[PDB]
């Protein structure tokens, strides 16, 4: 069933550029404030949680989701939308290479799949784009560390340290001075603390900051060895308790 | 491959057996042929293992979203699920499943579903490959309205001879009890109604 | 249904049974009631009620009774306008009676919630008991 | 009420009653006029035939579905067409699963739904057509009055058409007169010609105007023109 | 206005006015978002307002969150409405 | 004196409202300067129409008997240089002479408009209206003790710089009444009007059900006629019933409002 | 308001004005009721006669869903005739599937996300009229009547229409008559009576009575349309009445 | 103007739509009150009283979509029994795919993203209840989650609905400090319910009767609800204090 120009994807501004990655770009520049960092020896990605109802329970949401352990993501934008597109990329991410080459997917193509997730909210008529804003880390054997970020317009572009948020502007400065190339994993860390902290001073403690990094692999996350050749999970997230010890050190 | 189903006063007991038989080779002696579609609704699998496993699981969900939608299933709701995918499927599907429910008002109900995918009411009801050779037995002996105790051992009498004359027919016996007070689980081995 | 009650009520009253008039009167305040206590239904309370307490007054000891009143407005009730008349009922023949009684109004105070606690928008009840109870403090 | 709210049919009113219902009864009107009554033996449909110029044949209003029943359009051409060969599937649809023939009464219900689904649905040209159904069954004879709505109601006899009033009160004073008349076809065709005659204006009274087709217990479904007719014109 | 302005404002408006310390001024704070100087004075105002008809003369808990649901009402939402940031 | 605090009864819910923010400050003062809040300046009587909006005006001065000013809407927009703006500073300058009491408007759905620029016809002479009214509020002198009564059909037509906080800080809504607050009416209008002792009581509230629910002294008015005809001084309960049934026919206006909540 | 002009939109009210002007299109139509008894229901509709042309007692606005429920409507005729074919094949889809008769309860639910489908998509327009309907099911006597927004509830009454209120007076003095309520003959007296006490201002036009009930201590179970001298006696029954 | 009545974004970069679905919430104003205890789980939602012509044992805000689940549903209720069938038809079909009692958390992202699919077709309209799923979890005990219209979701300890629920929310947020625990004492479950009713009238400020409420109860494998007499019940041991 077809009701006239529904599909209408005419809507177009002024200036050449789609109005729809503008509206999107102005509700993620309100939202709260995520950011992320690649180091030398690790990856880095610190957000802040929902605070709303004081009754909320901070487990039940997770800003931080897992689609295979060599890749780390973290978002700024839409909620629901990314429990959506969650669900689409790893159906996408199964079906064109779990269900081919049967192994962990590798961040270029798996961030290429993500990038049609969105072009395809765009290009079909009467669906409205995405309005999250991803940033997806991971780490490989080819490239090594990759740190990328998809903007809800459907492009991704690497980043060695970027802000997504209210205080992207500010954080992103911030980023360029206190934070070099030459800083590894642990002093990332540090930078993520603070940078994170300077947005909202409410409550810098670990109960609303959801904090993950993807290190060397782990064999204890994994379950089990029977293999010494197979790698273990090179994501792991850090508690919220393990948040606070840091804390009390900075 | 052995079920019987005999109704009485208090309400109904169907009778499986643990023996499942594939070949002349048999596969696992514990296997139970019991599935349970609702609190009060029993269905005793016989035949192809196969064809009887998918369409309870295919009825289980059927009166679950009866139940949440219309209301408490009765006997004959439920049995009429497993006629309608048998109709269709009986060439690709072997199903000589019996259902037989429980109900306040009605007491207990049995009906018998063969290859063909019939149901029909009945007071007592044999399938399998081990219910023909007690197939004589368990006329003779049945009563209407019986008691708890003579209910046991009308079931267990005939799937005693159904075991020794069959060899597809084997194992521990094992029963449920539909009542008033709930359902009971019981079992028995074979030396006891050996002995008998 | 109102006349047809008032007659079920009066019979358990004349010699009223012994003691046993407590049994037949909460047990029909439980039976009844679950149609009355809208507005205009009661058949009992500011009634029937009322004469409960005058029946059980100058006949048994006053620390039964104070349970008693006490119950009738924990539960549910319908307003202390009624129960509060009986309360100037109960100060009534204690104020004549006096002897013993002396130390029972200020007991009455105390147990019964409708005094010591609030109940409904009209506490004027409780400062009238409240002269007497200084009243009591001078003597 | 041009666009704006009820310029589509899914658009309501703010009285609730929508106006497209009640612009489909005009395109009657702008056709032509139609009277038709029946008995408890035979039924007449007297439907008006109207041309262009001389040289225009005038076109037959009296479409035949089936050979026990018939029908008269008075309203829009293609919408009829659709609906014509709807119901004559069905008569044949009923002959091969049912093997009874189509029932008037059971017409009406199935094309009432028909009409709806322009209505219920977006796009496509509501069915404002006049329909005057007739047939005769084991029930008796019956005439089921096609509104453009979709309602569906029995009357022993009514008019369609430009300034229907005049015809239907007609009716009125021939109430207890066609109904008593049993096996008599003369008066019942009589009553048809007096009664469109009030309503027009007298424009032409020959043969090839008025169309009368009557069906009954003995002779079936027949439409009459020409010296057929010219008997009691 | 942001957050912290408007203590300047709540507090000062309070001295006039008679309140418990146990008051749960505190929390609404947070709840407080985009006012005036006009709007924060009629909520103040309302509080003593509902003492009256509750025959209470000091501002309790019950009369500042139950009055400040009258002067408040502009949007249904006012609060970054319900997500989607 | 007509009708008093018990003829516009069954809006008791709303007429306690009143009586705090009207009676009690220009009675004891001090009672809203012990606890230090301003006493409230105007107050907003707002509604569908025939709920007797009109009748409230009359009955709270029935009670009080200070002095009472009644200002129209369209009575003092006569046309002149400087006048127009002049009106309102006389009520507010009579008050400290003649005392507080209470000042009056009367459905006033003119000057609350923003009034975008047509041409305007002449009626620049309202836009120093409005001017005047809100700096009014905001002025320096002494304010608080005289109370502004404004009612109106609708609210949003007033200006929304008058409605937030400020200078209007009272909006009182009246409603449809519920089930037990038009019961009190049909006494009222059935009192001094000669009936029988079988006059109806709660079934004339179920007669009339979203028809109108508002205005019910229509009812009393088609009573009179159904008795004419059966010539009978004394009105039938029946008939009674009959008039409040023809009312669902006789309005057909629309005019639902879930609008003027805010 | 722009919310109107297009199809399945929320308004700041919280519904969309075209099921708001939905449900005043049902006052528009003939008025219906319907009485539910202990052991059954009673359903009491009205149809109007257009002129002296109209044969009396042959078009008849009550349907009958398979054999054990009655199916009766208001408003628009033809929107709500659809509404009754889609029940047809359901009720006879449920029977073929579970060989067993629909319940009443579980009867609104399948018409219940049918009739709020239309409210929903866009190019399908929704439903305008109210429908009434009951019988005698394995949990005995239950009455519900579907809104046209898809909604319904338990009614120990039904009236709908332009009378709808001028029945629920009458409606609800059965409650105060007995306090189990009147049986399923003595319902048939009272739903006649309700039809030309609600008639007072439709005189302008005529009317023709049509009632139908169904219980299980006369029919077992089996819907049936009043005819012969059940039907004479309701009538003059209420001729008395109105006088 | 135009932009309030298109799916696609608006000018300030923010859905009107989304926001217009809460207005529907508040037609019906009722209250809904459920806490998280240690063994179970309390429910309690208004119900609204008709006139006499109504049954009021079929109205109800409360549904049980499975075993152990329950859903209270707060805004119109002709969307909210789509919405039941929607949230009943994915219980069974989970139980067929895998064979194990469906959790909530899972419950409240199904209907979630099914609600939300509604928000990106240009016909299908948002659904606009409130979706609230309670039920006991085998790993997790007691959990509520309360999902929004639009596809959010996240727990409460205590939830709340209407105009009022700010009273419910505060009065319920300060008895939760002094404990310091989001779990209820008795683990009992017959005093749990009862502990909800006191804090729910000292909240509202109205005392209300068994006809003015409905209590739903989550037990462990079992899932019911108090009628007429169980409700009754459990206000005699509250008034004896």
């Amino acid at each position: 069933m077809t009701d006239r120009y529904s599909f209408s994807l005419t809507t177009f501004s002024p200036s050449g550029k789609l109005g729809q990655i503008d509206y999107a770009l102005t509700a993620v520049k309100q939202g709260v404030t995520s950011l992320g960092i690649k180091a030398t020896n690790g990856v880095v990605i610190a957000t802040e949680k929902k605070s709303s109802s004081p009754l909320a329970m901070s487990e039940t949401l997770s800003k931080v989701s897992l689609l295979t352990p060599d890749i780390g993501a973290v978002y700024s934008g839409m909620g629901p939308d990314y429990r959506v597109l969650v669900d689409k990329s790893r159906k996408v991410a199964h079906t064109s290479y779990k269900r081919i080459y049967g192994e962990y997917p590798p961040t270029k193509l798996l961030v290429s799949e993500v990038a049609k997730i969105m072009q395809e909210a765009t290009q079909s008529g009467g669906v409205r784009p995405f309005g999250v804003s991803l940033l997806i880390a991971g780490h490989d054997e080819f490239n090594g560390f990759s740190l990328y970020q998809v903007d809800p317009s459907g492009s991704y572009f690497p980043w060695k340290a970027t802000a997504i948020g209210k205080g992207s502007v500010a954080a992103k400065t911030f980023l360029e001075k206190r934070w070099n190339d030459e800083l590894e994993l642990e002093d990332a860390i540090h930078i993520a603390l603070l940078t994170l902290k300077e947005s909202v001073e409410g409550e810098f403690n670990g109960d609303t900051i959801e904090l993950a990094i993807i290190g060397d692999e782990n064999p204890d996350l994994l379950g089990y060895t029977g293999i010494p050749t197979d790698k273990g999970p090179r994501f792991r997230k850090l508690t919220s308790q393990e948040i606070n010890d840091r804390l009390e050190a900075l | 491959t052995s079920i019987m189903a005999v109704t009485f006063k208090d309400g109904v007991i169907l009778g499986a057996d643990s023996r499942t038989t594939t070949g002349a080779y048999i596969a696992n002696r514990v296997t139970d042929k019991l599935t349970r579609v609702h609190d009060k609704i029993w269905c005793c699998r016989s035949g192809s293992a196969a064809d009887t496993q998918a369409i309870a699981d295919i009825v289980q969900y059927h009166l679950e979203l009866y139940t949440s939608q219309y209301g408490t299933p009765s006997t004959e709701t439920a049995a009429s699920v497993f006629k309608e995918l048998c109709y269709e499927n009986k060439d690709n599907l072997t199903a000589g499943i019996i259902v037989a429910g429980y109900d306040d008002k009605n007491k207990g109900e049995v009906y018998t579903i063969p290859l063909g995918g019939s149901v029909h009411k009945l007071p007592y009801a044999i399938a399998g490959s081990g219910s023909t050779f007690i197939y004589g037995y368990c006329d003779k002996n049945f009563r209407e309205n019986m008691s708890k105790e003579e209910t046991v051992d009308f079931i267990k009498h005939s799937l005693s001879q159904a075991i020794k004359w069959d060899g597809s027919s084997g194992g521990v016996i094992r029963m449920v009890v539909l009542t008033a007070a709930g359902v009971e689980r019981l079992i028995f081995y074979p030396d006891e109604y050996e002995q008998l | 249904k109102d006349y047809s009650q008032i007659l079920k009520e009066e019979f358990p009253k004349i010699d009223s049974l012994a003691q046993n008039d407590c049994n037949s009167a909460l047990d029909q305040l439980l039976v009844l009631e679950k149609k009355t206590r809208q507005a205009s239904d009661l058949a009992s309370s500011k009634e029937v009620l009322a004469k409960i307490v005058d029946l059980l007054a100058s006949r048994n000891k006053w620390d039964d009774l104070n349970e008693q009143l006490t119950l009738l407005s924990k539960k549910h009730g319908q307003l202390k306008l009624s129960i509060q008349y009986m309360i100037q009922k109960v100060m009534e023949y204690l104020k004549s009676s006096k002897s013993l009684d002396l130390n029972t109004r200020i007991s009455v105070i105390e147990t019964i919630r409708v005094v010591t606690e609030n109940k409904i928008f009209v506490e004027v009840e409780r400062a009238r008991v409240t002269k007497d109870l200084v009243e009591i403090k001078k003597e | 009420f041009r666009n704006n709210y009820d310029g589509d049919t899914v658009t309501f009113s703010p009285t609730g009653r929508l106006f497209q219902v009640e612009y489909a009864l005009e395109a009657i009107k702008q056709g032509s006029v139609t009277v038709g009554l029946r008995s408890n033996t035979h039924a007449v449909l007297v439907a008006l035939k109207r041309n262009a110029d001389e040289l225009s044949s005038y076109q037959k209003k009296i479409i035949k579905c089936d050979e026990h029943m018939g029908l008269s359009l008075a309203g829009l051409a293609p919408d009829a067409r659709v609906l014509s060969n709807y119901l004559r599937q069905q008569c044949n649809y009923s002959s091969l699963v049912f093997n009874r023939k189509l029932a008037v009464e059971r017409a009406g219900h199935l094309l009432c739904d028909k009409a709806q689904k322009n209505t219920q649905s977006y796009g496509g040209r509501p069915y404002g057509v006049g329909l005057l159904i007739i047939g005769y069954d084991k029930s008796g004879a019956h005439l089921l009055e096609f509104q453009p709505s979709g309602n569906v109601t029995e009357l022993y006899g009514t008019a369609i058409g430009a300034r229907s009033q005049g015809a239907k009160t007609y009716l009125e004073r021939t109430l207890d007169t066609f109904i008593k008349i049993d096996g008599n076809p003369d008066e019942l065709i009589k009553a048809g010609v007096e009664a469109i005659s009030q309503s027009l204006r007298d424009e032409s009274l020959t043969v090839d105007n008025l169309s009368i087709a009557i069906v009954g217990k003995d002779t079936p479904f027949t439409i009459y023109d020409g010296e057929a007719v010219a008997k009691y014109i | 206005r942001d957050r912290r302005e408007r203590r300047l404002i709540f507090g000062t408006i309070a001295s006039k006015m008679s309140l418990a310390p146990e008051a749960d001024l505190d929390s609404l704070i947070i709840r407080n978002d985009s006012l005036s100087g006009a709007v924060i004075a009629a909520i103040m105002q309302e509080a003593g307002l509902r003492a009256v008809r509750k025959n209470r003369y000091v501002i309790l808990q019950s009369d500042l969150e139950e009055a400040y649901a009258t002067q408040v009402k502009t949007d249904n939402t006012v609060d970054k409405f319900d997500f989607y940031k | 004196g007509e009708i008093t605090f018990d003829g516009i009864g069954g809006l008791t819910e709303q007429i306690r409202e009143l009586r705090e923010v009207i009676e009690l400050p220009l009675k004891n003062p001090e009672i809203f300067q012990r606890v230090g809040i301003k006493p409230p300046k105007g107050v907003l009587l707002y509604g569908p129409p025939g709920t007797g909006k009109t009748l409230l005006a009359k009955a709270v001065a029935a009670t009080i008997g200070a002095n009472f000013i009644f200002s129209p809407a369209s009575g003092i927009v006569d046309k002149y240089i400087g006048e127009s703006a002049r009106i309102i500073r006389e009520m507010f300058a009579y008050a400290k002479e003649h005392e507080p009491c209470i000042i009056f408007m009367d459905e006033v759905d003119a000057i609350g408009g923003r009034r975008f620029s047509e041409g305007t016809s002449a009626d620049r002479e309202i836009q120093r209206t409005l001017m005047e009214l809100l700096t009014q509020m905001d002025g320096f002198d002494n304010l608080g003790q005289t109370k502004i009564i404004m009612a109106t059909n609708r609210p949003d037509t007033l200006d929304p710089a008058l409605l937030r906080p400020g200078r209007l800080d009272r909006k009182v809504e009246i409603p449809l009444p519920n089930e037990a607050g038009r019961l009190e009416i049909f006494k009222i209008h059935t009192a001094k009007v000669k009936k029988t002792g079988e006059f109806d009581f709660e079934a004339a509230v179920k007669m009339s059900d979203g028809f109108n629910g508002a205005d019910i002294r229509n009812c009393a008015t088609e009573a009179g006629f159904f008795a004419i005809r059966d010539d009978r001084d004394h009105i039938n309960p029946d008939d009674l019933m009959k008039a409040v049934r023809k009312v669902a026919e006789v309005k057909k206006l629309e005019g639902t409002i879930e609008y003027q909540k805010l | 308001t722009g919310y109107d002009l297009s199809n399945s939109v929320f308004s700041p009210d919280g519904r969309n004005f075209q099921v708001e002007y939905a449900v005043k299109a049902v006052e528009n139509g003939t008025t219906s009721i319907g009485i539910k008894c202990n052991d059954g229901v009673v359903f009491a509709v009205e149809k109007l006669i257009t002129s002296k042309l109209l044969v009396p007692q042959k078009n008849v606005k009550i349907q009958v869903v398979d054999r054990h429920i009655g199916c009766v409507y208001s408003g628009l005729i033809p929107d709500g005739r659809h509404l009754v074919n889609r029940g047809r094949e359901e009720a006879a889809s449920f029977k073929k599937l579970y060989k067993t008769p629909i319940p009443i309860p579980a009867f609104a639910d399948r018409l219940g996300q049918y009739v709020q489908a239309h409210t929903l998509y866009n190019s399908v327009r929704p439903f305008g009229v109210s429908t009434i309907f009951g019988g005698v099911d394995k949990n005995g006597a239950h009455l519900y009547m579907l809104e046209p927004s898809g909604s319904y509830w338990g009614y120990k009454g039904a009236a709908t229409g332009k009378g709808r209120q001028s029945a629920k007076a009458e409606l609800e003095k059965l409650v105060d008559h007995h306090p189990e309520g009147l049986s399923a003959r003595e319902a048939v007296k009272q739903a006649a009576k309700i039809i030309y006490l609600a008639h007072e201002d439709n005189k302008e036009k005529d009317f023709e009575l049509e009632i139908s009930w169904c219980s299980l201590s006369e029919t077992n179970g089996l819907h049936k349309f009043v005819k012969g001298d059940l039907l004479q006696e309701a009538i003059d029954f209420a001729q008395k009445e109105i006088n | 103007g135009y932009d309030r009545h298109i799916t696609i974004f608006s000018p300030e970069g923010r859905l009107y739509q989304v926001e217009y679905a809460f207005k529907a919430t508040n037609q019906t104003n009722i209250n809904s009150l459920a806490v998280r205890g240690k063994d179970c789980t309390v429910v309690i939602s208004q119900k609204k009283v008709p006139d006499k012509l109504l049954d009021p044992t079929t109205v109800s805000y409360i549904f049980c979509i499975s075993r152990t689940i329950g859903m209270v549903v707060n805004g119109p209720i002709p969307d909210a029994r789509n919405a039941a069938l929607r949230a009943k038809a994915e219980a069974a079909e989970f139980r067929y795919k895998y064979g194990y009692d469906m959790p909530c958390d899972v419950l409240a992202k199904r209907m979630a993203n099914l609600s939300q699919i509604y928000t990106q077709r240009a016909y299908m309209r948002p659904l606009g209840v409130i979706l609230t799923f309670v039920s006991v979890d085998e790993e997790l005990g007691p959990s509520i989650y309360k999902t929004d219209p639009a596809g959010y979701y996240v727990g409460y300890k205590a939830t709340a609905t209407g105009p009022k629920q700010q009273e419910i929310t505060t009065n319920l947020e300060n008895h939760f400090k002094k404990s310091k625990i989001d779990h209820i004492n008795e683990e009992s479950w017959e005093k749990v319910v009862e502990f909800a009713i006191t804090h729910m009238i000292d909240a509202l400020g109205t005392e209300f009767s068994k006809n003015d409420l409905e209590v739903g109860v989550a037990t462990k494998d079992k899932f019911f609800t108090l009628s007429a007499e169980n409700i009754e019940e459990r206000l005699v041991a509250i008034a004896e204090q």
